[PDB]
C-alpha cells in the first residue's frame, strides 16, 4: 500500500541552504517541490554559481564525451571528491591525448582506405608513367574506366591527334587504366570530348591526386607500408589509457554528475532574503532518516513534517509501493502501468494473488515447468555472475535487481504450475502413455488424475465452471474496490455506479443461469429482479445514462475469464497430440527409433512451447490488467511519482 | 449408419478456418504497424509484441469451440 | 484514412479559388485597389491593417487556417501519404534551428513559420545537449523527418555538412516513402519534384567545380547521373537533352532565374494532372499546390503594388 | 475484422507516446462483446446439443 | 459409412485451406513492412522475421486439427 | 462405397486451392515490396528472394495434406 | 464411376480455380511492381521476369494436384 509521504519545509541562511542541500542529496529521500507563489524570492543563486555550474556540466559532458570516444558506458561508482580546476586538470590531459588518438585513428584509417582504393593502379600508371612525368608539352589523361570499351574513347582519339594521341589500357583488370596523350590544350578539348563520351580523370584527394604521379604512387606505397603498424599501436595506446584512466574517469563523472545535480536542485530552492526555505515531500518510513539527516543542520535549522493532504486534491503528492517482501517481486509487472491517485486501491497484491494461479492453469507440463526451472537456474547463474544481462539484437539490458526479482516470479510461478499440473496430470504432455503415472479407468498404471483434460465429456463444463467462478469473482472484487474507492473519496457517483454495475450483474447471472440455464428459477427470479431494480435505482441515482452498453461490456469482461481454461485446454490437446505422435512413431513404429522420434518429437515440441507460451503466459496478465484494473479504474491522472534527490552513485 | 459425424466434422473445420482467417486478418494490420514501430526503434517492441500476440484469443475460442465438437464426437 | 471524406472537404477549398482574371485585373493597382480586392477575397479575413508586411502576415495566417488543417483531420495511411505534402517548411524550420543551434543567436531569432508539429515542440528542442536528444524531442511517428535526421545523426555532434548531408537524406527518405506508398500519382510528382530539385543543385552549383556525386541525389526518373555530371560542366545540351519528360521547354535555358522558373510552370503543370484523382489523395496535393502558386502569386502582387512594379517587371510570373 | 484496424490505430497511439496505452488497451478489449455472445450461443447450441 | 467418411475429408479441407489462406492474410502485409525494414538497414531483419514466423502458429494448430482428423478418419 | 472418394477429392482439392490462395495473398505484397526494393538495389535480392520464398511453407503443408487424403483416397 | 467420377472432377475443378485465383492475386502486385520498375528503367527485364514466374509454383502445384486426381479418375 501507498505510505503516508508526508510534506516538510526547513529554512535558514544561504549558505546554510546550500550545506542542507548537499546533506539532502546525501540523504535523497526526498522528492522536492516548487511552492513559488507568496512572501519568499525566486533564490537565483549567483552568475559565479551559474558559471561554476556552467563549469561542472562542461565537466560531466567532457567525461561523457571522454568516455564515448573511449567507446566505454558510464557506470555509476564512487565519486572522487576533488576541486573543480582540479579535476577539469586531471580531465583535459587525458581527453587531449584520447581526442588526438582519436583523429589521428580516423586521419590513418581514412587513409589506409584511400591508399588501398588506388595503389596498384597508380603504380600501374606510374609505370606507364615513365615517357611523360612532368614533360612540358603533352598531358596525360588518366581513366581507371571499366572493361574493353575503348573503341567508344578512341573515337573521340580519332577526333584528336590521329596518328598520336597515344592512348593504351596496360593493366589492373579491376579498371582499364586508360592512359592517353596528345598535347595541353588540344588534350584538354580532347578530354571534354571524352567525358562527353564518358570518361573521368584520377583525381585522388589530398596529395595523390595533387602531386607528381611517381610522388603520389611513392607516397601512397609510404602510407600503404606505414599505416597498418601506426593503426596497431594507435588501438594499442588508445586500449592502454582506456584501461589506465576508466577509473578516474568515471569518478569525475560521477562526482560531477553529483555537482550539478546539487547545482539544479539549488535552482529550485525558495529564499528569504539572506536566508532561504525548501519544501517538497517524503514517505513517514524514512523519517528517522529524515530527523537523522535534519541534525546535520547547523543547529538543525528547523525542519517540519507535516502531514498530507486527504482523498481530495492531492496531485502533486509522491508515489511509491510499499509493497511486502512477498509482494515486492509483484511490483516490476506493475510498474508498466502508471500510478495512482494517492489513495487509490493498489492492486498489486492480487496479481501475485492470481496471476500465478491463472498461468498454472494455464500450462501443465511438468517437462515445461522443468525447463523453465532450468532456465531460471541459468539466469540465477547470470545474477550470481552479477554481470547485466545483454542482449545483443533483442537490445535487453538489464541490471540484476529486476533480473532477480523475475526469477523470483517464475519460481512463485512454477510452484504454483507445478502443483496445477499435478492436478492436471502431465509430465512433458501425456507421459502417461508411455509410463502410465496418471490414472483413468481406460487403463490405469499409476496414481489417478484429478483433472483428465484429455476427455471433456466430464471436464469441460467443470473447467468452465471454474474459470467462470474466478472470472466473476475477480469482477465483484473489482467493483467491490470501486465501490469502496467512491465512498472513500466521498464521491458518491463512482461508488454509486460500481453498485449498480454489480447489481446488474448480479441480477444478469441470476437471469442467465435460470432461463438459459436449469430449471428451478423460483429462487432467483426475485434475484433477477431485485437485480434490475438495483441498476435502476442506480440510474436514477446516477443519471449518467451510463446504458446497458456499459453493462455489457462488463458483463463480457466478466465472460472473457474463460479464455484461460480455452487456452490451457489448447496448450494441452497440442501437447498431446505431439506426445502421442511421437510415443506412436518411435514405439509402435518400429520400437528402434525411439531417439530420433523422440528428439525430433521434443524439437517439435520445443518449438511449439517457443510459439505458444509466451501468448499463453500473456493472455493471464492481459486478463488481468483488462479486468483487475478497468473494473477499478486506474486510467485516471496517472500520478506523480517519487523523484527524490537522486546521489547515483 | 450416420453422416452426422461427418457433418460435425465439417461444421469443426469451417469454423476452424473462418477462426484462422479471422486471425490472420487481425494479424495482418497488427503486425504491419508493429513492424513499422520496430522500424521506428527498438523501444516499444514489447508492447508491440503483446497487441501482436493480444489477437490469438479468437483462435483459441474456435479451437476450443472445435474441442468441444471433438469431445461431442 | 477516408480519402474521400477528406476529399469533399478538399472539393468545398477547391471551390473556395481565385480565377486568373482575380490576377489579371490585380496587374493595374495601386495597393488600396489591391487592399480592396484582397478585402473581397476570403484570405483577407485576417487583413489587420495597411502594409506589406501587415498583408503578408494575413497571408500567413490564411495559408495557417485554409491548409494547415490538411495535416490534421486525418489518421492512418492517409495520413502518413498528406504528411508529405507541407514538408518543405518543416524542413526549413529544422534548417533554421539547426544553423541557430550551431550559431548561437536567440531562439527567438528566426521567425518559425508554421509546419506540421506543435510549436511548443520546437520551443523546447532549444535547450538539448545531444543532436539524437533533439531528434527524439522531435520525433513524431510518421514524421519523415525524424527518422531521417536520426539516421544522418551518426556522424558528429553538429555539423554543417551533417545539415547538408541531412537535407540530402531528407530527399531520399522522401522519395523512399513516396515508392513505399500505395498511390500511383504521389511517387511520381514527388519523383518529378526530385529530378527538379536535383537540377536545382546542379543549375546552383554549375561552374563550382566540386564533385558532382557528392552533390547529386537518388530518387528521380528524367535524368542520369552522366546527364547530372553533363548538366555539373557547362553544357546546356544536356538541359536540350530533355525531351518527352516533363521538362520539355526547360531547353535553350542557362539562367537560372527563368530555368527555376520553368521548372516550377513544368510542377505545376505536372500538379495540374492531380484532378484526375478524385479518390485518391493527389488531389488534395493539387489543392495545396495551388494555394502555394496562389500564395507565391498574392506575395507576388503584394510587393508588386508596394513597390510600384512595373507590369513588365513581373510579366515573367504569371505566364503559367 | 473489427480488431485489425483498432489495434493498428492503438499501435499509432503507443508510438506517439507511452501515456495511452490504457486507452488503447480499452479500446482493444471493447471488440471481444461480438466473441462473447458468439461463445455464449455456442454453449447454447452445446447445451441443446 | 460411405457418407460420414466422406465429408469428413471435405471438413479437414475446408480447415486447412481457409488456415493456410489466415497464414497468408497475416503475412502479407508483415512480410511487406519487413521487407520495407531490411530494405532500410541490414539491421533489422532479426525481429522483422520473427514478426514473419509469428504467424505460423494458426497454421500449426489447424494442421494439428487435421491431423486429428485423419486420426478420426 | 458412394459418394465418399469425391468428397474426399472436393476436400483436398479446396485444401490445395485455398492454401494456394493464402500463398498468392502472402506473396502479392511481398513481391511487391521485394520488387520495389530490387529496383531501389539489386544487393538486397537475396533477402528478398529468401522472404518471397517464406511463404511457401503453406503450399508445402497443403501438398502434404494432399497427399494424405491421396493415400486416404 | 457412379458419382465419385463426377464430384472429383468436381474437386478438380475448385481446386483448379482457387489456385489460379491465388496465382493471380499475386501477379496483381507482382506486375504492378515489375511494371513500375519497367517504368523506372529498361535495365530491369532480366529480373522481373523471374519476379512474375516465381508466383507460377502454385498453379503448378495445383495442376499435380488435378493429374493426381485425373490419374485417380
Amino acid at each position: 500500500m501507498i505510505a503516508p509521504m508526508e510534506k516538510l519545509v526547513l529554512a535558514g541562511p544561504k549558505g546554510r541552504a546550500k550545506e542542507l542541500l548537499q546533506s539532502l542529496q546525501q540523504a535523497g529521500v526526498v522528492h522536492l517541490e516548487t511552492l513559488r507563489p507568496e512572501a519568499l524570492s525566486a533564490y537565483q543563486l549567483s552568475p559565479e554559481e551559474r558559471a561554476e555550474l556552467r563549469r561542472w556540466e562542461a565537466v560531466s559532458a567532457g567525461a561523457e564525451h571522454t568516455l564515448s570516444l573511449l567507446g566505454l558506458e558510464a557506470e555509476p561508482a564512487r565519486p572522487f571528491p576533488e576541486g573543480l580546476e582540479a579535476a577539469e586538470k586531471a580531465l583535459s590531459p587525458i581527453q587531449a591525448h584520447a581526442e588526438g588518438l582519436t583523429r589521428q585513428k580516423q586521419e590513418l584509417e581514412e587513409e589506409l582506405a584511400l591508399a588501398q582504393a588506388y595503389l596498384e593502379p597508380l603504380e600501374r600508371l606510374a609505370a606507364l608513367a615513365h615517357g611523360l612525368d612532368k614533360s612540358p608539352f603533352l598531358r596525360v589523361i588518366p581513366f581507371l574506366l571499366t572493361e574493353k570499351e575503348l573503341p567508344l574513347v578512341e573515337e573521340a582519339l580519332r577526333k584528336a591527334l590521329e596518328d598520336r594521341y597515344l592512348l593504351a589500357h596496360e593493366a589492373y583488370a579491376g579498371g582499364v587504366a586508360a592512359l592517353v596523350v596528345v598535347h595541353r590544350k588540344e588534350v584538354d578539348q580532347a578530354k571534354a570530348a571524352l567525358s562527353r563520351a564518358g570518361v573521368a580523370e584520377l583525381r585522388l584527394p589530398g596529395a595523390l591526386g595533387e602531386l607528381p604521379l611517381s610522388e603520389a604512387a611513392r607516397r601512397l606505397k609510404e602510407r600503404a607500408e606505414a599505416a597498418p603498424r601506426e593503426l596497431s599501436e594507435v588501438r594499442q595506446h588508445l586500449a592502454k589509457l582506456a584501461r589506465e584512466s576508466a577509473s578516474t574517469l568515471q569518478s569525475l563523472w560521477t562526482r560531477a554528475q553529483d555537482e550539478v545535480a546539487r547545482l539544479k536542485a539549488l535552482e529550485e530552492l525558495a529564499s528569504g532574503r539572506f536566508g532561504f526555505a525548501l519544501l517538497g515531500y517524503v514517505p513517514v518510513k524514512a523519517k528517522p532518516k529524515v530527523e537523522e539527516a535534519l541534525a546535520r543542520h547547523k543547529e538543525s535549522v528547523v525542519y517540519a513534517f507535516e502531514p498530507v493532504d486527504e482523498h481530495h486534491e492531492a496531485d502533486r503528492i509522491p508515489v511509491v509501493l510499499d509493497n511486502p517482501p512477498w509482494a515486492k517481486p509483484f511490483e516490476l509487472l506493475v510498474s508498466f502501468l502508471n500510478t495512482p491517485k494517492y489513495g487509490t486501491f493498489d492492486p498489486t497484491p492480487v496479481v501475485p494473488v492470481f496471476f500465478p494461479f491463472w498461468f498454472g492453469m494455464i500450462v501443465g507440463d511438468i517437462g515445461y515447468a522443468l525447463l523453465f526451472y532450468l532456465v531460471g537456474r541459468w539466469l540465477s547463474g547470470y545474477v550470481k555472475r552479477n554481470e547485466p544481462l545483454v542482449i545483443d539484437l533483442f537490445a535487453l539490458k538489464l541490471k540484476p535487481q529486476v533480473i532477480g526479482k523475475l526469477v523470483h516470479i517464475l519460481n512463485w510461478m512454477v510452484f504454483w504450475t507445478v502443483v496445477w499440473g499435478v492436478i492436471y496430470g502431465e509430465f512433458f504432455g501425456t507421459f502417461l502413455e508411455h509410463l502410465g503415472v496418471f490414472g483413468t479407468p481406460e487403463h490405469p498404471g499409476l496414481i489417478p488424475i484429478l483433472i483428465h483434460r484429455i476427455d471433456t465429456a466430464k471436464t469441460a463444463n467443470l473447467l468452465i465452471l471454474l474459470s467462470v467462478a474466478f472470472g466473476v469473482v475477480l469482477v465483484f472484487f473489482g467493483l467491490a474496490l470501486r465501490a469502496y474507492l467512491g465512498l472513500k473519496h466521498r464521491h458518491m457517483a463512482h461508488f454509486w455506479e460500481g453498485v449498480g454495475y454489480l447489481g446488474g450483474l448480479v441480477g444478469v447471472l441470476a437471469l442467465a443461469a435460470s432461463y438459459l440455464g436449469n430449471l428451478q428459477a423460483g429462487w432467483l427470479q426475485g434475484l433477477m429482479y431485485l437485480g434490475f431494480g438495483v441498476f435502476l435505482l442506480a440510474v436514477l441515482m446516477s443519471r449518467i445514462w451510463l446504458m446497458i452498453p456499459e453493462i455489457f461490456t462488463q458483463a463480457g469482461h466478466i465472460l472473457s475469464h474463460i479464455r484461460i481454461y480455452a487456452v490451457g485446454a489448447a496448450g494441452g490437446i497440442l501437447a498431446g497430440l505431439l506426445t502421442d505422435v511421437g510415443f506412436a512413431l518411435a514405439e509402435r513404429l518400429g520400437l528402434l527409433g525411439v531417439l530420433l522420434g523422440l528428439l525430433v518429437a521434443g524439437v517439435l515440441h520445443l518449438l511449439i512451447l517457443l510459439l505458444t507460451t509466451l501468448g499463453h503466459m500473456l493472455q493471464p496478465i492481459r486478463l488481468l490488467w483488462v479486468e483487475f484494473f478497468t473494473k477499478f479504474g486506474f486510467y485516471e491522472e496517472n500520478g506523480r511519482p517519487y523523484r527524490p534527490f537522486k546521489s547515483v552513485r | 449408419g450416420g453422416l452426422d459425424r461427418g457433418l460435425i466434422a465439417v461444421g469443426m473445420g469451417l469454423a476452424v478456418g473462418l477462426a484462422a482467417l479471422g486471425t490472420g486478418v487481425a494479424q495482418a494490420r497488427i503486425g504491419a504497424a508493429g513492424v513499422g514501430a520496430i522500424a521506428e526503434d527498438r523501444s516499444n517492441f514489447g508492447t508491440a509484441l503483446i497487441f501482436l500476440l493480444l489477437p490469438e484469443t479468437l483462435v483459441i475460442f474456435g479451437l476450443l469451440i472445435a474441442f468441444i465438437l471433438n469431445g461431442r464426437l | 484514412d477516408d480519402f474521400a471524406y477528406l476529399n469533399a472537404r478538399v472539393r468545398v477549398r477547391r471551390g473556395t479559388l481565385l480565377k486568373e482574371s482575380f490576377f489579371q485585373e490585380a496587374l493595374d493597382l495601386s495597393f488600396a485597389d489591391f487592399l480592396r480586392l484582397l478585402s473581397e477575397t476570403v484570405y483577407g479575413g485576417e487583413l489587420a491593417g495597411q502594409g506589406l508586411p501587415d498583408v503578408d502576415r494575413a497571408v500567413l495566417r490564411t495559408q495557417a487556417k485554409l491548409v494547415g488543417d490538411l495535416p490534421r483531420l486525418v489518421t492512418g495511411e492517409a495520413r502518413e501519404a498528406v504528411r508529405l505534402l507541407l514538408l518543405r517548411n518543416d524542413l526549413h524550420n529544422l534548417q533554421a534551428l539547426l544553423r541557430a543551434k550551431a550559431t548561437g543567436r536567440p531562439f527567438e531569432e528566426v521567425l518559425l513559420l508554421p509546419g506540421t508539429l506543435r510549436e511548443e515542440v520546437w520551443r523546447q528542442a532549444y535547450e538539448a545537449q545531444d543532436p539524437a536528444g533533439m531528434a527524439q524531442v522531435l520525433a513524431v511517428p510518421g514524421h519523415p523527418l525524424a527518422r531521417a535526421l536520426r539516421a544522418v545523426l551518426r556522424e558528429t555532434q553538429d555539423l554543417a555538412r551533417v545539415e547538408a548531408l541531412l537535407a540530402k537524406r531528407f530527399f531520399e527518405d522522401v522519395a523512399k516513402a513516396a515508392k513505399g506508398l500505395d498511390q500511383p500519382a504521389l511517387r511520381d510528382y514527388l519523383a518529378l519534384e526530385v529530378d527538379a530539385e536535383n537540377l536545382r543543385t546542379a543549375f546552383k552549383l554549375q561552374g563550382s567545380g566540386l564533385a558532382p556525386d557528392a552533390f547529386f541525389l537518388k530518387g528521380g526518373r528524367f535524368v542520369d547521373r552522366v546527364r547530372f555530371a553533363r548538366l555539373m560542366e557547362g553544357d546546356y545540351a544536356v538541359l536540350d537533352e530533355l525531351s518527352g519528360t516533363p521538362f520539355s521547354g526547360l531547353s535553350g535555358v542557362r539562367d537560372l532565374k527563368a530555368l527555376e522558373r520553368g521548372l516550377r510552370c513544368v510542377l505545376l503543370k505536372e500538379a495540374k494532372k492531380g484532378v484526375q484523382d478524385p479518390l485518391g489523395v493527389g488531389l488534395v496535393l493539387a489543392y495545396v499546390k495551388e494555394r502555394e502558386w496562389e500564395a507565391v502569386r498574392l506575395r507576388l502582387l503584394a510587393r508588386r503594388a508596394y513597390f510600384g512594379l512595373p507590369r513588365a517587371q513581373v510579366e515573367e510570373e504569371v505566364v503559367c
